[PDB]
């Protein structure tokens, strides 16, 4: 199935994965794609914060959804 | 077309001066000035709109002092648009800010071109008035507050361009090949960073010519380092070269009018989690609406059952009379509609600040098409905020009206909760921009204000000019004082019931300051709270609040980029726990010889103008003061030749009068720009070939030309002018009554009578080219004997500089951007502004109000939940916002990780050993093998090791009867200093079946 990435400066990513996927796996697509250390990445759907021991499924992850992959800023 | 710097300088980093420019011919009319009203209206009139008109001939009332932070009691009774226009005029000289006494005349509105209708404004009239404006090319946006809840609605009209989407820096990348079919390779490993639908154009690319004339390309993303343009035979056949350009089109989009939204809504969701929510709060909020019609203009009664299920009924005759925005069998969601109803009153200063901020960022679009606005309704809720009904019952009792400011709080929480929000004892780390607004929402809630209360708040900051347009509680005589005592100053003038509650401090967090900010200070606390500008900072607060077990509300911003974070203790992972991309560093060999970006020159040049006028300076005068330093340097310097060259060349040259500062500088731009680059060429001429026989300079390595100086040139004669400047005062030579500005005549009589050395090259240089390949006694003895004796140059001093990007008199940035953008003309790259430089060598952060506002009113709806002391980590929001886009997404926060050990389960972050007293080595040993079952194998204080299982019986002996303060001193060779109260251990351990397990530190309470 395909799901979507979006980031916080609305940059729009396509991945294809399956519900067995792990999160580890996302965010190594997402390394592919972006040159992103998973170590940085903060995905974000549904009001949870997806974390690396998971699977796409334990968060109800559906084709055509949207995660976010955000930030954290420094500025204040 | 003139935009003043020197006060917009960090917002114009995020707005840019084309949008700034329109803003400045915007009149601007808000219709309400309750707090809502008063919040969307200091953040426009800080950013610079050309006016701000206020509507409200209310009477001011008590209870509207809850989240309308510019009344006073004294106020009461007459109008609030009167006394409100006067501190809005004073946020910014620059925006006129008047008062429309009457709108019975519509017919007003065309004076405006953007009207902003907030919660004051009746329904009916919200759609009469959006009519007239939509109908004239008026842009109309809506916006309401009704305790926890909220929302905002956007009509720019039938046409509205779009000029910029988001705001972010225009992609842009090299070129390594092109083919026919219009497929575009990256050069090596770089990365394009396009998206599909993207456009770009060209330049340098060689064989293609007329594909650099400006035209644009739609992007077809293959991966990511190719995209495709479509055919590009019809313009030649590429050849080597290129850098393609990121190019943002503009977009014309349509918006309905209020009318057709309430019955047909399109929605931008504030939280993907409650995305269920948005409809039915829109049919909600009309009822409160139909309500007020059907009750003389009242809402329903705070906690009311009876007025609740009136507008359960409301509600559901709304969606039979717009079926489309519940869909097909949807039910009314009655308890969502009955919290609506019962909080309908509620003033909440995080809500008001939440919306305050984004409307206020959704004005500023509308003037200026920069960014994208919000299309069309946005709801909101805090439901989460409520504390638990066992703590802090709810009821009709519980928040009724007390006669007090905090009326329409205690309306939400209860006047209990209210109370213990007035006895919290806080500490607000920073006063800045995040300081200012946060201190203004903890006057509106009298956090601190009760009798067991109080707030500190610290920063050693001093007041800047252009912290005014964003920091505001700060005037333009208020630069030069200190932060934190100003803003206490003055959240005391806007609820008094903070006078001699706050406690300013000048002093800065950290390692050093342990003593002021001690055992004792952080105990007392229940929460801190930062309001931070850098990371380091936050990592220490982060630490302390760990070992004091105190939580942590943590936020921050980037120009429209924000996000929250909450850190409760025993609950969640700390903010060290995770990790932010780090600031990727340029190699070494593209500084020096090879760069192709203005990121690099400007490097270069900030470099060199720390050692000009900084370093070199240093250097001298620690030579001349310190009669060991050449001693010193040999043994213990890195770059020693350089060191002794700098101290060398900084006496013998010693000029006696500005002109020879010019002579200096002369010779420095054709030691720079002229001969370093022939010598480079030496190496490495143009048409030099690497190993393979392929071209040496191509891709990041661009062949470079040297200068020659040419006065007319802006950049050749500003490198001469503030270069000389500063070495003058380096020297103490007065510069030319210098008030003069620099005169091109004059300098050019100076540098025609000078005889410029040619240059020679050197057959011995060898230049590094990779990283990885490696390259740099009797010439260093030389250097020594050719030093002036220091008894030579009794009382000689130096003034080295010190850096500061935001005095414009200084030079600074005049000699980096000269110095830069000469190094640029070598390179054949783009040449600078000093706008534009000052933000690379100054590392400016991009800074707006609007977004401070929304992510500190977001920070104190998570305070709520700290006073009810939630364990329920499903209950907080850590939060992530774009204003640009806008986007708006919130998550859990993460548990802290556990462990065991034997039967224990711990906290890998939250728990420790609590040691009482200066216990002996032999002791504690004994107490964690009896009470936890741990054999210790190793333990530590800092970076030395005290005891480990492995030590013979001999040394054994020496330690085991030692406390540890002792024990310390063993190892160390040092003491430890009086006023220390506590020491950390490590420790490794194995378990009752001696395996190794990860477990706990120790304090020792001494
Ligand atoms: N965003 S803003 O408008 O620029 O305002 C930000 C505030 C915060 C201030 N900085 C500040 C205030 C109080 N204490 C500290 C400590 C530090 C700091 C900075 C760098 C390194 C270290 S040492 C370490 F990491 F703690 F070990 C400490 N900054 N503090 C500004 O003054 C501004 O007003
Ligand atoms: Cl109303
Ligand atoms: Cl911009």
């Amino acid at each position: 199935m395909q799901i979507f990435v979006k980031t916080l400066t609305g940059k729009t990513i396509t991945l294809e994965v399956e519900s067995s996927d792990t999160i580890d796996n996302v965010k190594s697509k997402i390394q592919d794609k972006e040159g992103i250390p998973p170590d940085q990445q903060r995905l974000i759907f549904a009001g949870k914060q997806l974390e690396d021991g998971r699977t796409l499924s334990d968060y109800n992850i559906q084709k055509e959804s949207t995660l976010h992959l955000v930030l954290r800023l420094r500025g204040g | 077309g003139e935009i003043d710097e020197s006060l917009y300088s960090r917002q114009l980093y995020v707005l840019g001066k084309e949008a700034m420019l329109k803003m400045q011919t915007s009149n601007v009319l808000i219709l309400g000035l309750k707090g809502l009203g008063v919040e969307i209206a200091k953040n426009v009139v800080l950013a610079g709109v050309k006016s701000m008109t206020v509507f409200d001939p209310e009477p001011v009332q008590l209870a509207d002092l809850s989240t309308q932070f510019f009344l006073t009691e004294k106020d009461i009774g007459q109008k609030r648009g009167d006394v409100t226009r006067a501190k809005l005029a004073e946020l910014n000289a620059y925006v006129p800010v008047n008062v429309l006494d009457s709108l019975d005349d519509v017919t007003q509105l065309s004076q405006f071109q953007v009207v902003v209708a907030t919660d004051t404004v009746s329904l009916e009239d919200k759609v009469k008035i959006n009519e007239f404006c939509h109908s004239s090319g008026i842009r109309f946006i809506s916006s309401e507050t009704r305790g926890l809840f909220g929302n905002t609605f956007v009509d720019l009209g039938d046409e509205f361009t779009v000029l910029d989407p988001t705001g972010e820096e225009p992609r842009t990348g090299m070129v390594s090949d092109i083919e026919p079919d219009g497929t575009v390779t990256m050069l090596d490993d770089n990365r394009h960073g396009l998206e599909d639908g993207n456009f770009v154009r060209f330049s340098e690319v060689e064989g293609l010519d007329k594909l650099n004339d400006g035209t644009l390309f739609k992007v077809e993303v293959l991966g990511p380092f190719a995209f495709r343009i479509g055919s590009v035979k019809e313009y030649g056949e590429y050849k080597k070269g290129g850098i393609f350009t990121e190019v943002k089109v503009p977009r014309k989009i349509s918006f309905k009018s209020l009318k057709q939204q309430l019955s047909n809504p399109e929605f931008v969701f504030s939280d993907f989690a409650k995305f269920d929510r948005a409809a039915q709060l829109h049919l909600g909020f009309q009822a409160l609406h139909q309500f007020a019609v059907r009750h003389n203009g009242e809402l329903p009664r705070t906690m009311n059952d009876e007025d609740a299920n009136e507008l359960i009924k409301l509600v559901t005759d709304l969606s039979v009379q717009q079926p489309e925005v519940l869909g097909e069998g949807v039910d009314v969601n009655e308890d969502l509609i009955k919290e609506l109803s019962y909080q309908a009153r509620g003033d909440i200063p995080g809500v008001v600040a939440f919306f305050g901020g984004l409307v206020a960022q959704e004005v500023l679009k509308a003037c200026s098409g920069k960014f994208t606005p919000l299309k069309q309704f946005m709801y909101f809720d805090s439901l989460e905020s409520l504390p638990d009904p066992k703590n802090f019952p709810r009821n009709e009792k519980t928040t009724q009206p007390v006669n007090s400011r905090y009326d329409n709080q205690i309306a939400v929480f209860g006047l209990d909760f209210q109370k213990k929000i007035a006895n919290s004892k806080v500490f607000l780390v920073g006063s800045g921009a995040i300081g200012c607004e946060m201190l203004k929402n903890w006057a509106l809630l009298g956090l601190g204000s009760g009798s067991d209360g109080y707030i500190v708040v610290t920063d050693n900051d001093s007041i800047e000019k252009s912290n005014l347009n964003r920091q505001f509680l700060f005037r333009p005589k208020d630069v030069g004082k200190n932060k934190s005592e100003v803003a206490a100053e003055a959240v005391c003038a806007m609820n008094p019931d903070l006078k001699g509650k706050i406690n300013a401090k000048i002093d800065k967090v950290g390692p050093e300051t342990e003593e002021i900010f001690n055992d004792s200070f952080w105990e007392s606390l229940d929460f801190v709270t930062n309001a931070l500008d850098n990371v380091d900072a936050r990592t220490y607060v982060d630490r302390r609040c760990v070992f004091y077990r105190k939580p942590l509300l943590e936020s921050g911003t980037l120009g429209t980029k924000g996000n929250t974070q909450v850190i409760i203790p025993r609950l969640t992972e700390s903010y060290s726990s995770s990790r932010d991309p780090p600031e990727k560093s340029i190699p070494l060999c593209t500084l020096r010889s090879f760069p192709n970006k203005i990121d690099h020159t400007i490097a270069w040049a900030k470099s060199l103008f720390q050692g000009y006028f900084t370093d070199s300076a240093e250097n001298v005068n620690m030579y001349l003061t310190q009669p060991n330093f050449v001693e010193q340097t040999l043994k213990q310097s890195g770059d020693v030749k350089g060191v002794l060259e700098s101290i060398s060349d900084s006496l013998s040259s010693k000029p006696h009068n500005f002109e020879d500062c010019i002579k200096w500088a002369r010779l420095e731009f054709e030691k720079k720009f002229n001969h370093d680059i022939k010598q480079l060429l030496f190496n490495f001429p143009k048409d030099a070939k690497t190993s393979n026989g392929e071209p040496f300079w191509s891709g990041a390595k661009r062949a470079p030309t040297p200068l020659e100086f040419d006065i007319y040139n802006n950049d050749h004669f500003h490198f001469v002018v503030a270069g000389a400047s500063l070495r003058a005062y380096n020297y103490g030579i007065k510069s030319d009554d210098s008030n003069s500005k620099p005169n091109v005549d004059e300098y050019k009589s100076v540098i025609d009578h000078m005889i410029i050395p040619e240059f020679t090259p050197n057959a011995n240089l060898k230049i590094q080219v990779n990283d990885d390949d490696p390259d740099p006694s009797d010439e260093i003895d030389q250097l020594v004997s050719s030093l002036p004796d220091p008894s030579t140059l009794a009382g000689f001093k130096l003034e080295p500089v010190d850096f500061e990007k935001d005095d414009d008199t200084n030079h600074h940035i005049e000699f980096i951007t000269a110095c830069s953008n000469c190094r640029a003309q070598n390179y054949f790259i783009e040449t600078a502004d000093r706008q534009k430089t000052k933000f690379i060598a100054g590392r400016i952060i991009p800074a707006i109000a609007t977004t401070t506002s929304l992510v500190t009113g977001l920070v104190n709806l998570e305070l709520y939940k700290l006073i009810d002391n939630k364990t329920d980590i499903e209950q907080y929001k850590n939060g992530f916002v774009n204003l640009a886009l806008p986007f708006f997404g919130f998550s859990e926060p993460i548990a802290s990780p556990k462990g065991e050990y034997n039967n224990k389960k711990y906290d890998k972050i939250w728990d420790r050993f609590d040691i009482k007293g200066d216990i002996k080595l032999s002791d504690l040993i004994e107490h964690f093998e009896k009470d936890e079952g741990l054999e210790i194998t190793m333990l530590s204080y800092g970076v030395s090791l005290l005891y480990a299982s492995f030590f013979p019986p001999k040394k054994l002996k020496e330690r085991l009867n030692l406390p540890i303060t002792q024990l310390v001193k063993l190892v160390t060779k040092k003491d430890i200093p009086a006023h220390v109260s506590t020491m950390i251990l490590e420790i490794c351990a194995d378990d009752k079946e001696g395996e190794d397990v990860e477990v706990p530190f120790i304090t020792i309470h001494l």
